[PDB]
């Protein structure tokens, strides 16, 4: 951060060579960047999470994710619910 | 990324008016982005008496 | 070896291809607005390799920013067919996507989908002008990873 | 800023200078130093020609001077 | 010799959509009516409905709906002049302004969320009180803003290239523009002394002062100063709105119409049991037909 | 009160038409345009280094959806389906069922991100803050199937975004 | 040595217009605010070879209603004759010394108009056939001041060889005895290259195309490096004929180098106005040229057969 710079230009990041197996030296994008560090990059607020760290809970992830767009990690939507109809299971008896 | 006094007399003939003064650019003069918590008042009807609906 | 050699040769033509995206404004709705703000010094499109040209004759990449309502269809599938042909579509904005707020109405087809092939999609209503900064570079990173001519080597 | 421009300037202001040096040297190492003699009228072109014959190696520009007379 | 312009191009079922939706459900439809005038359409389906429930918006409410409305103004007007420029041909004025229009964005942003959709003027008010800090930004905006449009009007008002562009064409007299149903800077640009916020005021416009460009030539280069100079008189009343900002409440304090607090929604009976009913059925109105209409930035 | 924009005759004494006509033959007002030109290029550009320098927004700010979680664990939907009821564009499918502990919640919520129109009325309607408006709003995709949010990949946002959406409704939550 | 000098010159010309694209957007950019190309390579140094390149990778094709040879003799006229006009320029020592060099760029130049109709109505599309009926009058109708022009400056000549101009304005730049036909000259000039303030041959607000109406990757980079190499020229040509500089015989680096900084400034100047002022509509550009400048450049013209007669200044023949 540099606070001389116009409103905009006072805060960067400069993005890490690698991150979570896949090179970036020279593919870096813009979704690499942790939640809680993304508050403070886009001016949502003043406090850098090492002054001031998010609360912690369990469920919170331990390894931010970039975009999985394209990549075999996709989100594939799928329906959520059980089926709706039983079909009636014929007896195998051979009956008569 | 303010410059130097060479390019302000420039800037500023060439645009005919002093622009130094008035820039296009926020510096520092904005709002600062966490803000101390608000308390918002309440309406005129917020009366634990002689507020019935019906008025 | 060979396939070394097209190897470079296939980044080489990758990298005059996702430096120089032209996209042929179809401005349609609010989300053209939106992206004029990309084009605004604000966010600089042009800085990018990617600055704005018309006649589809001389563009690479469509994005379609607005609502597509059943009228113009025809049109947009005519300024598709006539673009040489390294290309690819964006689309911007919920309505372009799949329908977005007018998906049920009677004169909007559900999706840009339906009438042109579509690559990278940007959702929002509007996205904002950054987000489609984001989509435009995921293009760019798309079009690095074509194996043109590996898959021509191993034909 | 401003000066970010300059290098697009110094990339074309080199390349156009080229034509300017090439065509000078070019001109004065195929004539053996001196500028290449221009002839706009057919007087210039008279001694020009005088000059390849007299030189006897059939080039114009290489010269004699008082030391071929005796 | 004829002009026909095929419309239609985009007509998207609004009218129809907003028959199966609530009043609440139909209000983001206005905003993506008019890509530019956001605070200004939902004002007027704001007047529209509140007129209807015969119930009328705090004097907070009323205010930041008139400063947002001028703000919305600036928004149009900037656009509007400067791809009249680009089309005319001058490009640069485009750029400039446009950096205007995002710092206008972000103030957009910074009170209802999105940047261009505000969805922020409701019936009965606004949704959220502003956030703390935010009239100062819209001061330090508005300190500038003078200079912008200076930049942009010195090169094209005395221009000569663009004067020959737009002086003397697309001329139309005073009743012609009163029949065709024009309105808005067309009557103004042509004599027609008119403006619905002077006229039939609305919301605190009674409150405000300000301007009218009254348009002589009626031609292309009148309009283009009434519009420029609607932008500097936007100005005034955005001063005025930032000095006589009132305090109080920014929605109607009846939760049968507006939702009631969030912190009384997890504490009373009464307001769960209207945020419940009015975020799933909505308030029902009274039965009856209205016209309102504003002075919108068009 | 009215002003008269373009009311202006210029004089005719000799000194007027001279400075008209020097200004019609030695192009004087195009001098001007060209000389203001040269002060926004000696000026500072206002290019932000996306994505090194990201956009400035706000707590309010929203983007893409996600289901937030109590501290306990727990998930604060309770399927009132509020937010299915008042989306305007009915992206929002739920479906509910008795889970096996008892209170229950939804076994189908799938938002729409390509039928959504982010106008934020979902987190307002929503009586346990819990389907909110993330920050992050570069979830671009290359397929349009990728865009149709189901409860799963809805309740991985909530596990994601957490540490930044609990922030922002810390910061915001005074307002409402 | 002549293969040598004609490549030492085609290709210097042609990285010139390669890298003016460059200096283009990052000049509009920073006077529009923007910042202009500065991602491919260090400060965009290596964007219009990204350019280039992918206009020579890009599915070119014919239109269906074309009319294949003069669809494709078109782009060969356009850059043959940008190239071949550089060639009497008296960058210290002209590469070929012709005896008439003003009137050979004044031929030449009259042709590079026949590319962009040729074009247009070989295309077989309604806004190509509008495109090449506009411009082929704007460049006649401008093409008349731009023989009077040169004609009353070359009075003071004498010649009209190229390398006099170095002799003629040795003590003196010409634009302080001939500055009211430089304005117009200036103003033909951008004309004649279809920059714009009458960039209407393009006509990218009304008429979306007109120099290269569906012409693609190949024929379009033609018809755009044809055109940009009259900008750097029109401007060369201005330098050389109006603002001299000092030129030692036996140093002309420092000739080449000041005529370099003047052709520099001088496109800037073109990409200055560029982004400046509207666009011309047809009638106004014919109206300022029929109906104003030629008046005044008929005038200036008789102003300059006397001025040497009375004032006994007739400069020498040879
Ligand atoms: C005519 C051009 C003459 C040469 C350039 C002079 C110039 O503009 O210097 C900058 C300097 C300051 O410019 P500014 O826009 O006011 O700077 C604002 C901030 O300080 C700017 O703050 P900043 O922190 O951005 O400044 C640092 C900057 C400073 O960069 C420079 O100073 C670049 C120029 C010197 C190298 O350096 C860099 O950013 C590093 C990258 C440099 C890029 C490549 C520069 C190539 C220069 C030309 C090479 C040959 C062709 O110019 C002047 O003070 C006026 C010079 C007038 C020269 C007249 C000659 C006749
Ligand atoms: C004066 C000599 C004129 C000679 C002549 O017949 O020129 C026809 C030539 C082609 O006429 P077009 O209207 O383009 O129709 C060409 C096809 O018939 C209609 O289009 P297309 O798609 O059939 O064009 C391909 C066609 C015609 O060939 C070409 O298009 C190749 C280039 C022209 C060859 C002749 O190829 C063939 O017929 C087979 C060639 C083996 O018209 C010209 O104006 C060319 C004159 C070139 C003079 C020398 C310039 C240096
Ligand atoms: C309204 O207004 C408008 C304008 O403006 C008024 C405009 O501007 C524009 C233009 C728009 C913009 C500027 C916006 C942004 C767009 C762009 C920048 C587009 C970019 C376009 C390009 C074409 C890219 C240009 C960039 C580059 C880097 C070009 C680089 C050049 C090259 C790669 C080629 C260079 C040359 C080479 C290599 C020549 C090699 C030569 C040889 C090896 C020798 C050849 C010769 C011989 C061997 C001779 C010997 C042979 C013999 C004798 C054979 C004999 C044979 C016999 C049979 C006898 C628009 C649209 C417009 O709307
Ligand atoms: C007829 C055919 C003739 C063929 C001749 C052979 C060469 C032609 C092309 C030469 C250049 C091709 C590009 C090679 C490098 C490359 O890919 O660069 C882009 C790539 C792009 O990488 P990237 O894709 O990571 O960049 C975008 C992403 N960000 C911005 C986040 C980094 O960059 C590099 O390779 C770095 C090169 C740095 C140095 C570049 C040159 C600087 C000096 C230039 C001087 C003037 C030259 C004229
Ligand atoms: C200066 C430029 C230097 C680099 C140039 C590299 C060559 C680019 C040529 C254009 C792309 C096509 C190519 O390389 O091979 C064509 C080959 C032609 O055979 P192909 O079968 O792969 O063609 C594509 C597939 N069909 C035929 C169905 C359209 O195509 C490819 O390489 C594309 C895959
Ligand atoms: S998605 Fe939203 S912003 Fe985009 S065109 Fe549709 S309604 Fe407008
Ligand atoms: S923000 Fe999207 S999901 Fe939420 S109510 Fe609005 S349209 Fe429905
Ligand atoms: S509003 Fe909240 S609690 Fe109600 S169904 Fe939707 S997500 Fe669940």
């Amino acid at each position: 951060e540099d606070n001389k710079q116009f409103f905009g230009r006072h805060r960067w990041v400069i993005y890490t060579t690698e991150m979570n197996g896949r090179d970036t030296f020279w593919d870096v994008d813009g979704s690499m960047v942790p939640p809680e560090w993304h508050r403070w990059l886009h001016c949502m607020t003043d406090d850098p999470p090492t002054t001031k760290p998010p609360t912690a809970r369990k469920y919170i992830w331990t390894n931010h994710k970039f975009n999985v767009s394209g990549t075999p990690q996709q989100y594939v939507p799928y329906s959520t619910t059980r089926k709706k109809i039983q079909e009636w299971v014929p007896p195998s008896t051979p009956y008569k | 990324a303010s410059a130097t006094r060479v390019i302000q007399l420039l800037r500023n003939w060439a645009s005919g008016r002093d622009l130094q003064a008035k820039l296009q650019l926020r510096y520092q003069e904005i709002s600062k982005r966490t803000q101390p918590p608000p308390k918002l008042p309440v309406g005129p009807s917020h009366k634990l008496s002689n507020n019935y609906y019906c008025t | 070896r060979g396939e070394y050699v097209v190897a470079k040769l296939d980044d080489l033509v990758n990298w005059a291809r996702r430096s120089s995206l032209w996209p042929m404004t179809f401005g349609l709705a609010c989300c053209a607005v939106e992206m004029m703000h990309m084009a605004a010094p604000r966010y600089d499109m042009d800085r990018f390799g990617v600055v704005f040209r018309a006649s589809p004759r001389q563009s690479d990449v469509m994005i379609v920013a607005g609502t597509l309502t059943n009228k113009m269809a025809p049109a947009l599938r005519k300024v598709y067919d006539q673009m040489p042909e390294p290309r690819y579509v964006v689309s911007m904005g919920s309505c372009a996507n799949g329908g977005g707020y007018y998906h049920y109405s009677y004169s909007v087809v559900r999706g840009c989908d339906r009438i042109v092939p579509v690559d990278i999609y940007v959702p929002g209503c509007p996205p904002t002008a950054e987000a489609l900064l984001y989509g435009i570079l995921q293009l760019q990173r798309k079009i690095k990873r074509e194996k043109r001519l590996r898959i021509w080597y191993r034909r | 800023m401003w000066f970010e421009i300059l290098p697009g300037i110094a990339v074309m202001a080199a390349c156009l200078f080229i034509p300017g040096m090439a065509t000078a040297h070019i001109h004065k190492f195929t004539n053996g130093g001196k500028e290449k003699r221009v002839a706009h009228f057919s007087y210039q072109w008279n001694l020009m020609e005088r000059d390849r014959c007299i030189s006897g190696v059939n080039r114009y520009h290489v010269t004699k001077g008082l030391e071929n007379i005796d | 010799r004829k002009c026909d312009p095929h419309i239609g191009l985009l007509h998207r079922g609004t009218e129809k959509l907003i028959e199966y939706k609530t009043y609440l459900q139909a209000l983001p439809y206005f905003d993506r009516l008019d890509y530019v005038s956001m605070m200004c359409n939902e004002q007027a389906y704001s007047l529209a409905v509140e007129k209807l429930l015969n119930i009328q918006p705090p004097p907070r409410a009323q205010w930041i709906r008139v400063l947002f409305g001028e703000i919305t103004r600036l928004l149009n007007h900037i656009m509007a002049v400067t791809t009249h420029a680009l089309d005319i041909g001058a490009m640069t004025p485009f750029f400039w302004m446009f950096e205007e229009r995002e710092k206008m964005f972000e103030f957009y942003e910074r009170v209802s969320g999105a940047r261009m959709h505000a969805a922020y003027i409701r019936p009965g008010g606004v949704h959220q009180d502003l956030p703390l800090g935010l009239l100062d930004d819209i001061y330090e905006f508005s300190k500038n803003f003078s200079f912008r449009i200076d930049e942009l009007e010195e090169m094209l008002t005395n221009n000569r290239i663009w004067r020959n562009r737009t002086v003397d064409i697309g001329v139309v007299t005073a009743e012609d523009a009163l029949n065709y149903g024009f309105s808005g800077v067309m009557l103004r640009g042509s004599g027609i002394q008119w403006d619905l916020r002077k006229t039939q005021p609305y919301d605190v416009y009674d409150q405000v002062e300000f301007d009218v460009p009254i348009g002589s030539r009626g031609d292309c280069y009148d309009r283009y100063l009434c519009r420029v100079e609607e932008m500097r008189q936007s100005l005034r009343i955005i001063s005025q709105c930032l000095n006589k900002m009132p305090p109080g409440e920014i929605k109607v304090d009846d939760a049968k119409v507006s939702p009631p607090k969030r912190a009384e929604m997890k504490t009373s009976m009464e307001s769960l049991i209207h945020h419940f009913k009015l975020y799933t059925e909505g308030y029902q109105v009274p039965p009856g037909a209205t016209y309102t209409a504003i002075e919108a930035p068009k | 009160t009215y002003k008269f924009v373009n009311m202006r005759e210029p004089s005719m004494d000799m000194k007027s038409v001279t400075d008209r006509a020097a200004q019609t033959l030695l192009w004087t007002e195009l001098v001007r345009g060209l000389g203001m030109t040269l002060s926004y290029l000696f000026r500072e550009p206002a290019t932000i280094n996306y994505p090194f320098e990201k956009g400035p927004l706000s707590p309010r700010f929203r983007g893409e959806h996600a289901l937030r979680r109590y501290p306990s664990g727990e998930e604060r939907c309770i399927a009132c389906k509020l937010c299915e009821a008042v989306c305007p564009a009915q992206a929002i499918t739920i479906e509910a069922e008795p889970r096996a502990d008892g209170s229950r919640r939804t076994t189908r919520y799938d938002i729409d991100m390509t039928k959504c129109i982010y106008c934020g009325f979902c987190q307002e309607a929503c009586p346990v803050d819990a389907i909110v408006e993330g920050p992050n709003f570069e979830f671009s995709t290359e397929t349009h199937e990728e865009l149709l949010y189901n409860k799963e990949k809805l309740l991985n946002n909530g596990d994601k975004w957490e540490a930044e959406i609990a922030a922002n409704i810390q910061a915001d939550y005074l307002y409402r | 040595m002549f293969m040598i000098n004609i490549l030492s010159l085609i290709i210097p010309i042609l990285l010139a217009v390669a890298f003016l694209t460059l200096v283009e957007r990052k000049v509009l950019g920073y006077m529009q605010l923007r910042k202009g190309p500065n991602v491919v390579g260090p400060y965009g140094l290596l964007q219009p070879i990204a350019d280039a390149l992918k206009l020579v990778t890009k599915e070119p094709l014919r239109p269906g209603t074309s009319s294949i040879s003069m669809f494709i003799i078109a782009p060969i006229l356009g850059l043959s004759l940008a190239l071949t006009m550089w060639v009497p320029l008296p960058m210290p020592y002209p590469l070929i010394n012709m005896n008439l060099g003003v009137l050979f760029m004044l031929a030449m130049s009259s042709l590079a108009v026949y590319s962009i109709l040729w074009s247009g109505w070989a295309s077989n599309s309604k806004y190509a056939l509008i495109g090449a009926l506009r411009a082929v009058a704007q460049t006649i109708s401008y093409e008349v001041t731009l023989a009077i022009i040169l004609l009353s400056v070359l009075l003071m000549n004498g010649s009209y060889t190229l390398s006099t101009l170095i002799t003629t304005q040795e003590h003196i730049w010409m634009i302080f005895t001939s500055w009211p036909l430089a304005m117009m000259w200036f103003i033909s000039t951008l004309a004649e290259t279809n920059r714009a303030p009458f960039d209407l041959t393009e006509g990218e607000s009304e008429l979306v195309s007109g120099f290269n109406v569906e012409y693609a990757a190949g024929p379009f980079a033609m018809f755009f490096m044809a055109e940009y190499a009259n900008i750097i020229m029109m401007n060369a040509f201005t330098a050389i004929l109006f603002l001299g500089a000092s030129h030692d015989p036996h140093t002309p680096e420092l000739y080449t180098i000041n005529f370099v900084l003047k052709t520099l400034a001088l496109t800037i100047t073109f990409l200055w106005i560029r982004a400046s002022y509207p666009r011309f509509r047809y009638d106004q550009l014919m109206h300022l040229l029929w109906k104003s400048f030629l008046p005044l450049t008929l005038a200036l013209c008789m102003w300059h057969i006397s001025l040497p007669i009375m004032t006994a200044s007739i400069p020498p023949q040879s």
